[PDB]
This record gives C-alpha cells, sequence and structure tokens, in this order.
RNA sequence: GGUGAAAUUCUUGGAUUUAUUGAAGACUAACUACUGCGAAAGCAUUUGCCAAGGACGUUUUCAUUAAUCAAGAACGAAAGUUAGGGGAUCGAAGAUGAUCAGAUACCGUCGUAGUCUUAACCAUAAACUAUGCCGACUAGGGAUCGGGUGGUGUUUUUUUAAUGACCCACUCGGCACCUUACGAGAAAUCAAAGUCUUUGGGUUCUGGGGGGAGUAUGGUCGCAAGGCUGAAACUUAAAGGAAUUG
C-alpha cells in the first residue's frame, strides 16, 4: 500500500495505543 | 544626495551651540539669540501658537518637525525627549538657508 | 533515474515560480513549466472575411486580431497533442517547430 | 452603570440664551476630552461629529443613528457598534444603511448620526469566568440572573416542568400565535439546531 | 403581443465641438408620457465612438472615447468628454516579448475642477546596429522615466481644463514631449496615452456645456 | 525568581475554570492593565479603568478606547475609511 | 453616410452563443437571440449553425426597428474563465452579412483580469 | 447554467445578456526569459521612509583576526492550532445531481473549516541539484546579468562637442547552456560526479543486506495535531541500482 497511507495508518495505531495505555492512569 | 533634516541636525548637534525645550527657547527668543526653532508635531497648539507668535515678533525662522517629541529628542541625539529645539549657532551645518 | 536535466522544465537557480492555472484542466503548474503557445487569430477567419469586408462600411477597413496566451499542463498538453512524445535524443532538441 | 459603552459629556452654548447646555453622547472610540464636536449638515466629516445621513458619502460608518429625524438616536448605541451607509436617493431624502444585525433599512437622509463606532471595544471576548462576575454584571442592570431551567421545575411552574426524568416532552418550538403562558423555549423559530453559517 | 417599440421616441446625438464629426447616430428612448418622462433615462447616458469616427482621420483608429450625455435640449441631446480607452487588439498588439513594458499614471485635478488620473504606456526598442537580442531597460532607467512620464502627464492636465486636453490628446501632443524628454535615457518605442478616467465632476452649469454645443 | 511558567498573571485563579478560559483571560487581562502611549503628551502614561475609557497619568487627557485595549483594531480600520472618504469629498 | 447605427454585442460561450444588439449607449436593447432558442439540444446551444440561425431572426426586427448599420462587439466568458471564443461566435459575425445590416469597427471585449481570483477545479485539476 | 451526454439548480417576484453608479475582499495579468535577488523557505503595481547585501572600482585601512563545525541558537512552503479582525473567490468536511454491478470517488451544482489579516504557536515537504563547506589544479565554445578599462567606433539634438543608449575588444563576479572526452563511473551520465591500488590539502554530516520500523520504550519540546531522540525480539535470500533484449 501507498507509502503515505501506511504512515497515516500507523499514525492512527499510535493514537489508539496511547489511549488504551492511558486507562492505566 | 539629500540631507533629510536629521543629518543637518546631527551636524548642528556637534558644530555650533543649541538649546532644547520650551523654557530655554523662550529665553533665546527674548534675547534674539535664536536663528531657528523646530517644533515637534505633537506639541499643543497653545504652545505652538505661543511659540509662533513669540517667534514672528523677534523674526526667527520657524520649522515644524515632522515627528513627535519622542523622535525629535533622538533626532538631536539626546536620550530623553524634547518638544522644541532652538538653534543658537549653525556652526558647520546649514539648515538656515538650504530648502528652509 | 533522471530523465531530463531541466527535470521538468527550467528553474536553474531560483527557489520558486508562482504557479499558473491550466487553460484546460485548471490543473496547477509552475510558470517555469507549463507549455505556453501564444495564439493570435484573425477576428473573422474562414471565408467570412470576404462577405464581411463586403457588408462593412469604411474604405477597405482593416482586420483586428484576438490576443490570447494559453498555458497548458503536461497531462492536458500531451492528450491534446500541443506536444508529443519524442525519442531519447529527440527530446533533447529545444528548437521550436 | 450597567452600560458597557462609555458616555461622552459635550457642553454647548445655548443659541437662544446666554447659558451653557450639557449633552450626553455615547463616546465613539477616539473621541477625547477637550476635542471639539461639530454638529449639523454643514459640519465636516470627522470622528465624533454628528451629521445628517444623506450628507455623508456611501460607505461612511456612523453610530447612534436616528430612525426618524430628531428622535435623538436609536440604532447602534451599544459598545462596539456601527452602521454603514450603503446608498442615497434623489427622491424623498432617503439614505439606505446596513444595521449591525445585518438587515438593511431605508431611513431619512435628514436623520442624524455621529461619525465613528462606539467605544468599549471587544468587551464580550473576555470570559465571565465566575458566577460572581455575572452576579455583579446584572446587579447593576436588572434581575434576570440566575436562571432556573423550566425543565427543572414542577408542571405547575412551567410547561417544561414535567418530571420523573428531565425532559421537555413536547416540541420545544412554540408557535407565534401562541398564548401568553405557553411561550417558552424557541418562540418563532424558523429552524433549529447547529447551523455554521458564517 | 405587446411590442415596446411602438411608443419609442428617437433622438439625435450631438458630440462635443472640440472634435470634428458631431453626428453619432440615432439613439432611442421610451416615451415621455406621464409618470417618469423620457428626459430621465436619456440625460445620464455614456457613449463610446472611435476617434477615427470623430475626427474623420482614420489615423486615430485604435482610440475609443467615452462621451457622457449632459443635457437634452429640444429632441437633441448634448454630451461632453468622459473617458478614453485604447480598445484591446491594438493595446495587446503593442505587447511583445523580449522588451520592457512601462506603465504610469498620476492623479491630477484640472482648472475646470475635474479630478483626473490618466494612464500612459511605453515600451523599449532595439536601436539600429544593436546585436543584443532583447530590448530590456534597467530598473533605474524605468524609474525616472515613469517619473517624468507623470511629471509631463501632470503639467499638461494641470494647467488647462478638460476641453483643452480633449483637443490636446487628439494630435497626441503629450506623447511627443515624452519622446522629447526620455530620448536621453532609453530608446522607448510606442509611447501613448492609453486611458484617462474621469473621477470627480462639477455639476451642470451649462456654460461649459454650451461652450460646447449649438455649433457644428 | 522565575515564579510561574505558563500562567503568570492568571496564577491568581489557581486550578479553577479550565485552561483555555484562564488562558483567554490572561490575554485581555494583560491588555487592559498595560500602560500605553499618550498620543498627546507622548509618554507611556495611558492606563485604563472603567473599560472603554483611557487617560494619561500626566497630561490628564482621556480617550474613548476599546474595552481591553486602546485601539479597537476594527475601529482604526474605520478611521482610515473615514479619513479616506473625507479626502475624496473635500478634494 | 446616413446608416442609423446600433451596437451588436456577441458573446460566445463554449456552451452557448449570445447575440445582443443595443443602441450606442448600452441601455436600450434592440433584440437579443441566442442558440438555446433556435434548436432543441442542450448540446448545440453553441452550435455554429445555431448562432447563424440567431442573427437571422435578429435582423428581421433590426431593419424593422430601424437599425440599418451596426457595430460589432465580441467576447468570450473571460475573467477567470476560458478566454477563448465559442464555436458559434464566428458563424454569427459572418451570418450578420446574410442580413444586410452594415458592419463596422470590430473590437474584442473579452474580460481579462490583472491577475484575479482563484480558478475553479482545484489544483490537481479536472481529471477524467 | 452545466457536461461526453445529461441531471442537480436559476427563472414572466423578468432569469442569463445590457447599461450607469456603488461596496467588500483577494490577486498583482500581458510584459515573464533556460533572466534577477536572497542563507534557505522565498520574493513580481507606483511613490516615500528605515536599515541591509553582492559584485565591481581602489597605489585606503587592520595585519592571520581564518576554514568547518557536537552543544546551543536565528529563520523556516503548505496544511494545521489559540484568539480577535476578515470573509471577494476558490474550497477538506459535508450536502447533493449524475456516473458504475456497486461508486463512501473521479465529473456537476451548493457549501463548513480553510483560504486573507493581527497577535501567538507549530518546525514538518520529493524543504531536490535527491549531489556539504573552504582552497588549489586540469578544456574548448558561443549567448547573458552586473561592474570596471580601452575604443579620436555609432545614432538621435544645434559646437553634431557635451550626461545617454548602441557597437567592438579586453577583465573580473554571476544564473545557465554547448561540444569534447582529458579523465571518472555499474551504467544513466559527469568541467565535475576529474586530478583514487601512481590510494592523504582542511573540515562537518550520514550510510553498512531486506524486513520488523521510524514500531516499542524512556526523555524532551508543543495548547493539541505532533516534532526531536530512538531500540530489541523475531523473520527472511533476496531486496535493490543501471542498462539490454523482448
Ligand atoms: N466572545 C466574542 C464573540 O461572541 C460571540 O459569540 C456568542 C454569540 O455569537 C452566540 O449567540 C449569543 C447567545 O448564545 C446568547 N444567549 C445571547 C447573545 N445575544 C447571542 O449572540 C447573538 O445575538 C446577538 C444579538 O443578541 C448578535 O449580535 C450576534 O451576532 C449573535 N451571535 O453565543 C456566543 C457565545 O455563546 C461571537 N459569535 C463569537 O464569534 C465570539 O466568541
Ligand atoms: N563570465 C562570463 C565570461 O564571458 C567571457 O567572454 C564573453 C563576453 O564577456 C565577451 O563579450 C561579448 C562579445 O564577445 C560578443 N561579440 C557580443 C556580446 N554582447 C559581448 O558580451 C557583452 O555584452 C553582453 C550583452 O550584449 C553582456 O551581457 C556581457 O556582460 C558583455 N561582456 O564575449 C564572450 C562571449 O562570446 C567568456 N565567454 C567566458 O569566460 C564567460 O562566459
Ligand atoms: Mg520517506
Ligand atoms: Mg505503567
Ligand atoms: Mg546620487
Ligand atoms: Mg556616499
Ligand atoms: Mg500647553
Ligand atoms: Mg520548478
Ligand atoms: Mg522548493
Ligand atoms: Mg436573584
Ligand atoms: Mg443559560
Ligand atoms: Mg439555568
Ligand atoms: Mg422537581
Ligand atoms: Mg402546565
Ligand atoms: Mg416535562
Ligand atoms: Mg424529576
Ligand atoms: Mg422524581
Ligand atoms: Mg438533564
Ligand atoms: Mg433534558
Ligand atoms: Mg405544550
Ligand atoms: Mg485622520
Ligand atoms: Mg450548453
Ligand atoms: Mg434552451
Ligand atoms: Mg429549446
Ligand atoms: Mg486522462
Ligand atoms: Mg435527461
Ligand atoms: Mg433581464
Ligand atoms: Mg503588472
Ligand atoms: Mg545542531
Ligand atoms: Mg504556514
Ligand atoms: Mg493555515
Ligand atoms: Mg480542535
Ligand atoms: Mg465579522
Ligand atoms: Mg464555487
Ligand atoms: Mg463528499
Ligand atoms: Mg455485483
Ligand atoms: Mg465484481
Ligand atoms: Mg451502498
Ligand atoms: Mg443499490
Ligand atoms: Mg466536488
Ligand atoms: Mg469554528
Ligand atoms: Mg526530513
Ligand atoms: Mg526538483
Ligand atoms: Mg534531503
Ligand atoms: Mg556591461
Ligand atoms: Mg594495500
Ligand atoms: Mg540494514
Ligand atoms: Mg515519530
Ligand atoms: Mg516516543
Ligand atoms: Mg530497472
Ligand atoms: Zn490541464
Ligand atoms: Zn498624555
Amino acid at each position: 500500500m501507498r507509502a503515505k497511507w501506511r504512515k497515516k495508518r500507523t499514525r492512527r495505531l499510535k493514537r489508539k495505543r496511547r489511549k488504551v495505555r492511558a486507562r492505566s492512569k | 544626495s539629500q540631507e533629510s533634516i536629521n543629518q543637518k541636525l546631527a551636524l548642528v548637534i556637534k558644530s555650533g551651540k543649541y538649546t532644547l525645550g520650551y523654557k530655554s527657547t523662550v529665553k533665546s527668543l527674548r534675547q534674539g539669540k535664536s536663528k531657528l526653532i523646530i517644533i515637534a508635531a505633537n506639541t499643543p497648539v497653545l504652545r505652538k501658537s505661543e511659540l509662533e507668535y513669540y517667534a514672528m515678533l523677534s523674526k526667527t525662522k520657524v520649522y515644524y518637525f515632522q515627528g513627535g517629541n519622542n523622535e525629535l529628542g533622538t533626532a538631536v541625539g539626546k536620550l530623553f525627549r524634547v518638544g522644541v529645539v532652538s538653534i543658537l549657532e549653525a556652526g558647520d551645518s546649514d539648515i538656515l538657508t538650504t530648502l528652509a | 533515474p533522471k530523465k531530463r536535466a531541466s527535470n521538468g522544465r527550467n528553474k536553474k537557480g531560483r527557489g520558486h515560480v508562482k504557479p499558473v492555472r491550466c487553460v484546460n484542466c485548471s490543473k496547477s503548474i509552475p510558470k517555469d513549466k507549463a507549455i505556453k503557445r501564444m495564439a493570435i487569430r484573425n477576428i473573422v477567419e474562414a471565408a467570412a472575411v470576404r462577405d464581411l469586408s463586403e457588408a462593412s462600411v469604411y474604405p477597405e477597413y482593416a482586420l483586428p486580431k484576438t490576443y490570447n496566451k494559453l498555458h497548458y499542463c503536461v497531462s492536458c498538453a500531451i492528450h491534446a497533442r500541443i506536444v508529443r512524445v519524442r525519442s531519447r535524443e529527440d527530446r533533447k532538441n529545444r528548437a521550436p517547430p | 452603570s450597567g452600560r458597557g459603552a462609555p458616555l461622552a459629556k459635550v457642553v454647548f452654548r445655548d443659541p437662544y440664551k446666554y447659558r451653557l447646555r450639557e449633552e450626553i453622547f455615547i463616546a465613539n472610540e477616539g473621541v477625547h476630552t477637550g476635542q471639539f464636536i461639530y454638529a449639523g449638515k454643514k459640519a465636516s466629516l470627522n470622528v465624533g461629529n454628528v451629521l445628517p445621513l444623506g450628507s455623508v458619502p456611501e460607505g461612511t460608518i456612523v453610530s447612534n443613528v436616528e430612525e426618524k429625524p430628531g428622535d435623538r438616536g436609536a440604532l447602534a448605541r451599544a459598545s462596539g457598534n456601527y452602521v454603514i451607509i450603503i446608498g442615497h436617493n434623489p427622491d424623498e431624502n432617503k439614505t439606505r444603511v446596513r444595521l449591525p444585525s445585518g438587515a438593511k433599512k431605508v431611513i431619512s437622509s435628514d436623520a442624524r448620526g455621529v461619525i465613528g463606532v462606539i467605544a468599549g471595544g471587544g468587551r464580550v471576548d473576555k470570559p465571565l469566568l465566575k458566577a460572581g462576575r455575572a452576579f455583579h454584571k446584572y446587579r447593576l442592570k436588572r434581575n434576570s440572573w440566575p436562571k432556573t431551567r423550566g425543565v427543572a421545575m414542577n408542571p405547575v411552574d412551567h410547561p417544561h416542568g414535567g418530571g420523573n426524568h428531565q425532559h421537555i416532552g413536547k416540541a420545544s418550538t412554540i408557535s407565534r400565535g401562541a398564548v401568553s403562558g405557553q411561550k417558552a423555549g424557541l418562540i418563532a423559530a424558523r429552524r433549529t439546531g447547529l447551523l455554521r453559517g458564517s | 403581443v405587446v411590442d415596446p417599440f411602438t411608443r419609442k421616441e428617437w433622438f439625435d446625438i450631438k458630440a462635443p465641438s472640440t472634435f470634428e464629426n458631431r453626428n453619432v447616430g440615432k439613439t432611442l428612448v421610451n416615451k415621455s408620457t406621464g409618470l417618469k418622462s423620457a428626459s430621465d433615462a436619456l440625460k445620464g447616458r455614456v457613449v463610446e465612438v472611435c476617434l477615427a469616427d470623430l475626427q474623420g482621420s482614420e489615423d486615430h483608429s485604435f482610440r475609443k472615447i467615452k462621451l457622457r450625455v449632459d443635457e437634452v435640449q429640444g429632441k437633441n441631446l448634448l454630451t461632453n468628454f468622459h473617458g478614453m480607452d485604447f480598445t484591446t487588439d491594438k493595446l495587446r498588439s503593442m505587447v511583445r516579448k523580449w522588451q520592457t513594458l512601462i506603465e504610469a499614471n498620476v492623479t491630477v485635478k484640472t482648472s475646470d475642477d475635474y479630478v483626473l488620473r490618466i494612464f500612459a504606456i511605453a515600451f523599449t526598442r532595439k536601436q539600429a546596429n544593436q546585436v543584443k537580442r532583447h530590448s530590456y531597460a534597467q530598473s533605474s532607467h524605468i524609474r525616472a522615466i515613469r517619473k517624468v512620464i507623470s511629471e509631463i502627464l501632470t503639467k499638461e492636465v494641470q494647467g488647462s481644463t478638460l476641453a483643452q486636453l480633449t483637443s490636446k490628446l487628439i494630435p497626441e501632443v503629450i506623447n511627443k514631449e515624452i519622446e522629447n524628454a526620455t530620448k536621453d535615457i532609453f530608446p522607448l518605442q510606442n509611447i501613448h496615452v492609453r486611458k484617462v478616467k474621469l473621477l470627480k465632476q462639477p455639476k451642470f452649469d451649462v456654460g461649459a456645456l454650451m461652450a460646447l454645443h449649438g455649433e457644428g | 525568581a522565575k515564579r510561574t511558567k505558563k500562567v503568570g498573571i492568571t496564577g491568581k485563579y489557581g486550578v479553577r475554570y479550565g485552561s483555555s478560559l484562564r488562558r483567554q483571560v490572561k490575554k485581555l487581562e494583560i491588555q487592559q492593565h498595560a500602560r500605553y502611549d499618550c498620543s498627546f503628551c507622548g509618554k507611556k502614561t495611558v492606563k485604563r479603568g472603567a473599560a472603554g475609557i483611557w487617560t494619561c497619568s500626566c497630561c490628564k487627557k482621556t480617550v474613548a478606547g476599546g474595552a481591553y485595549t486602546v485601539s479597537t483594531a476594527a475601529a482604526a480600520t474605520v478611521r482610515s475609511t473615514i479619513r479616506r472618504l473625507r479626502e475624496m469629498v473635500e478634494a | 453616410n446616413s446608416q442609423v447605427f446600433g451596437v451588436a454585442r456577441i458573446y460566445a460561450s463554449f456552451n452557448d452563443t449570445f447575440v445582443h444588439v443595443t443602441d450606442l449607449s448600452g441601455k436600450e436593447t434592440i433584440a437579443r437571440v441566442t442558440g438555446g432558442m433556435k434548436v432543441k439540444a442542450d448540446r448545440d446551444e453553441s452550435s455554429p449553425y445555431a448562432a447563424m440561425l440567431a442573427a437571422q431572426d435578429v435582423a428581421a426586427k433590426c431593419k424593422e426597428v430601424g437599425i440599418t448599420a451596426v457595430h460589432v462587439k465580441i467576447r468570450a466568458t473571460g475573467g477567470t474563465r476560458t478566454k477563448t471564443p465559442g464555436p458559434g461566435g464566428q458563424a454569427a459575425l459572418r451570418a450578420l452579412a446574410r442580413s444586410g445590416l452594415r458592419i463596422g469597427r470590430i473590437e474584442d471585449v473579452t474580460p481579462v483580469p490583472s491577475d484575479s481570483t482563484r480558478k475553479k477545479g482545484g489544483r490537481r485539476g479536472r481529471r477524467l
């Protein structure tokens, strides 16, 4: 898949991963 | 190519003598020792006309500065600010004849 | 690998040229790029010029011209064959046809 | 007090008797103590001066402008308000102007207005930030504050006041032909909801 | 079904007398009957005819002139000088690559109290034996040139009224003083007065309006 | 003696009210409290009180201002259009 | 010379042709007829035969109103738009010789900005 | 109106078209070029002001004061963020009309944020010449920008002498270009990408099979979006470059 869109794809992954980790306070 | 004013004033500043401010300028006006007076743009029309009438009496050239008293004080190179400048001697500058 | 040493078209020592809009696509494209062929036309053309000069007053008159400079982006200019594809050394020649 | 738009007190000399006559004008932002205000159709075009409306060129901005000649001013009195003259008329002494609400209204070119836009600046930008700051806001105005929500009252106190959950229960948009005591909520409402209309 | 033209009253158009040919053509107006007569939308109209048609000498073919109707008198309407354009084809035809295009204007009020801003357009040419491919002018040339282009554009419009410049531009008197002045800086092919725009106007007075009309 | 880092003047408000609101106040709070230039005497003596009015602490002249600052930006863009449409009518 | 005069302003879109005749000062129009009248297409509103079939039905009233000779004024859409005349515009100007109206003094009114507002279509272009 | 064709929508409250006058906001056409300037990002209406910069000219002055740089710092397209001002146009989101098997699109009409500005952030772009800076050395060729020198060259006035512009020769300093390969390279190509196994003028930065991955973690900066820094486990024989023939 497009280079650019792999970037946007993991930029969404890092947001969700920050959010789940946040629940650990 | 053109001296503006402040170059002419910078030469007036260290060549011949001068005094600065309303009070002292009135002295020079009352003694006829004043060749020119420069009036900052923001001085009140009361002082402006009191200086204009004082000056036409003794027949001293009058010049209206284009800036306020803040820029004029740095135009004579002084650190404070001044509302009116009297030119006691032109020294190595002109201003008296040239273009004014 | 580099196809051209103008790379698309000539800049050579500037940072930018304010891009221009295409006269067909509206596609944006730097002014240094963007094929521009000035086009002047007769105000009349065809065989109109005959019975038009007939129908007019004024002696013999004179004919005005429309003045337009059209700017073209590659994708359009090639499709509309304002410009065509050339060979490895054919592309090289900058002389106008 | 209770006005966020400073007032300017202008003395005049009584034309028909030897006395001083003081006037209360809404200061126009740049009006200043000691300045000379000029008032009339022959008066110049300068901030602080009051002029007939036909007597200014279109594009001119003005405040405290009379809706009909000599009512001593209505439109654009609030802090930071102005009205722009959008055109004039040969017939019937008419200007036409755009009011701060945005609706354009055609009034008499003999009506007056003062040149400028009222002082008091961007006052509503600053957040009230506190209950008390809104408390003193209305202590000097009128007692509308604080406001208890009709949906929070009992049915006796408000049409909304139906309980057991907190909900209005019937359309919150009331007719115009509605009767005093039924009118609460969105009154003539043309449409409703978030717009985003620039 | 109806036909507006039944009821249409026809009028004759009188140019100013600072020109030569004063017969423009027949304009039409709706009838003069009660409720908004026909001197209403006649009076303010603005016409544009070619300077080759006004002077009769076709040497002026590329210069359009705006002619403002002022007064309507006895089924005969009278006008005055409004503005002057260059048309298009000629103006664009003068624009050629590999040379400097110069533009200028200045605001000047006249003695008859017409406030004017009038535009000039110039270019630059190869001279004689020049092998240099292009015509370009140095920027410190184009500066004082455009200056004196306006300094000449001032003193001519300033000293006289509009009725004089209406006849000053016809021979292109002003252009010749620009080739006389800027001879000393750069060659400068194609000097003109491209546009004059009439901003401020006095009112009526029919003493400069009839210093125009009634004679032709 | 750096004291605060972000808040400054709005440290008085402690933890209360929320960042953006506290932050928006500090802006105008600093504007209204600032000393400004007298267009008349030519000193920075212009102080506020009573939003909308501004005076000089020496020459004693009072200018109708903006609410939290001396010049409404939109009102200077008025003074222009007023001065402009005046100079058109008187020329 | 004689020749009662009018001004015939022709505007050729790529999607239609405007044929408009007025008096000298542009206020009172004489007649205006366009290609979108004389054919049923939506395709042919700009047709060369359309704009030729236009000047025809103009001319019947042009001599009938009394405009014997006419100037000619041509423009494309201009401004930020195509700037290049439509298909029927030149098949109109010529068809004005099939009238008997006397042409003179041709000029081009296409609006040409000093570098105006942004163009329609959005950068990456109109793509098909 | 609009397209390939249409539809959306606008309209006998007169739509598109016409004229006169006015308002707001953007943009700065044509001229505009293998031309200019700047450290880059970038910069294109006139005049004024404020300071700045190169090259050149020079039988001034100082006399090693310099070169390149971890740290640290200034500036930094666009989108984006917080506020007001603004809001003409274009226009993410969206709403639609069409299109297709479908069509969350391409095409069409409208349109929020945006676009514009002020104050404050953000510090990323194929931010490209995908090519570090300083110094020397090795080759021919014409165009051109700026400066200087020599032209008892030229042209327009009224010393046909004088400030100009043009021609010609020379010489620095520029943006490029052409031919040759002297060389070099995997080649494409290159006056440097040469002076390299006949391997060293000085100096800064980076890279070490493909993935995993600019991920995880810590730190730090940011209001946030994010930026900077930046692993390992594990997996894999190819991945890749240039050129050739199909
Ligand atoms: N804070 C300064 C400005 O305030 C205004 O924002 C406020 C208003 O626009 C908006 O509407 C408020 C309404 O909620 C509140 N209950 C009453 C207030 N009068 C309203 O304001 C509204 O009506 C006034 C006239 O009354 C209009 O002039 C104004 O344009 C309109 N927005 O409520 C916003 C606050 O909740 C500006 N629109 C905004 O851009 C900016 O924040
Ligand atoms: N750095 C520039 C150098 O110029 C050198 O010399 C060049 C020029 O300086 C020299 O002068 C040429 C002249 O020969 C030729 N016959 C006519 C040409 N106009 C002249 O050029 C001259 O005029 C042009 C404008 O016309 C100016 O741009 C240029 O600066 C000037 N020197 O001629 C050369 C071109 O044929 C070398 N070409 C080279 O070292 C390098 O390019
Ligand atoms: Mg990458
Ligand atoms: Mg933990
Ligand atoms: Mg000089
Ligand atoms: Mg010097
Ligand atoms: Mg005093
Ligand atoms: Mg480029
Ligand atoms: Mg770039
Ligand atoms: Mg209470
Ligand atoms: Mg509430
Ligand atoms: Mg409540
Ligand atoms: Mg209850
Ligand atoms: Mg009840
Ligand atoms: Mg209830
Ligand atoms: Mg309950
Ligand atoms: Mg309960
Ligand atoms: Mg609830
Ligand atoms: Mg509820
Ligand atoms: Mg109910
Ligand atoms: Mg003013
Ligand atoms: Mg069509
Ligand atoms: Mg139709
Ligand atoms: Mg039909
Ligand atoms: Mg295609
Ligand atoms: Mg259909
Ligand atoms: Mg109509
Ligand atoms: Mg331009
Ligand atoms: Mg560093
Ligand atoms: Mg940006
Ligand atoms: Mg932005
Ligand atoms: Mg947000
Ligand atoms: Mg607004
Ligand atoms: Mg649109
Ligand atoms: Mg959508
Ligand atoms: Mg299927
Ligand atoms: Mg399938
Ligand atoms: Mg579906
Ligand atoms: Mg379906
Ligand atoms: Mg779309
Ligand atoms: Mg918003
Ligand atoms: Mg990077
Ligand atoms: Mg590039
Ligand atoms: Mg890089
Ligand atoms: Mg030179
Ligand atoms: Mg070895
Ligand atoms: Mg590796
Ligand atoms: Mg990252
Ligand atoms: Mg991290
Ligand atoms: Mg390959
Ligand atoms: Zn295109
Ligand atoms: Zn003061």
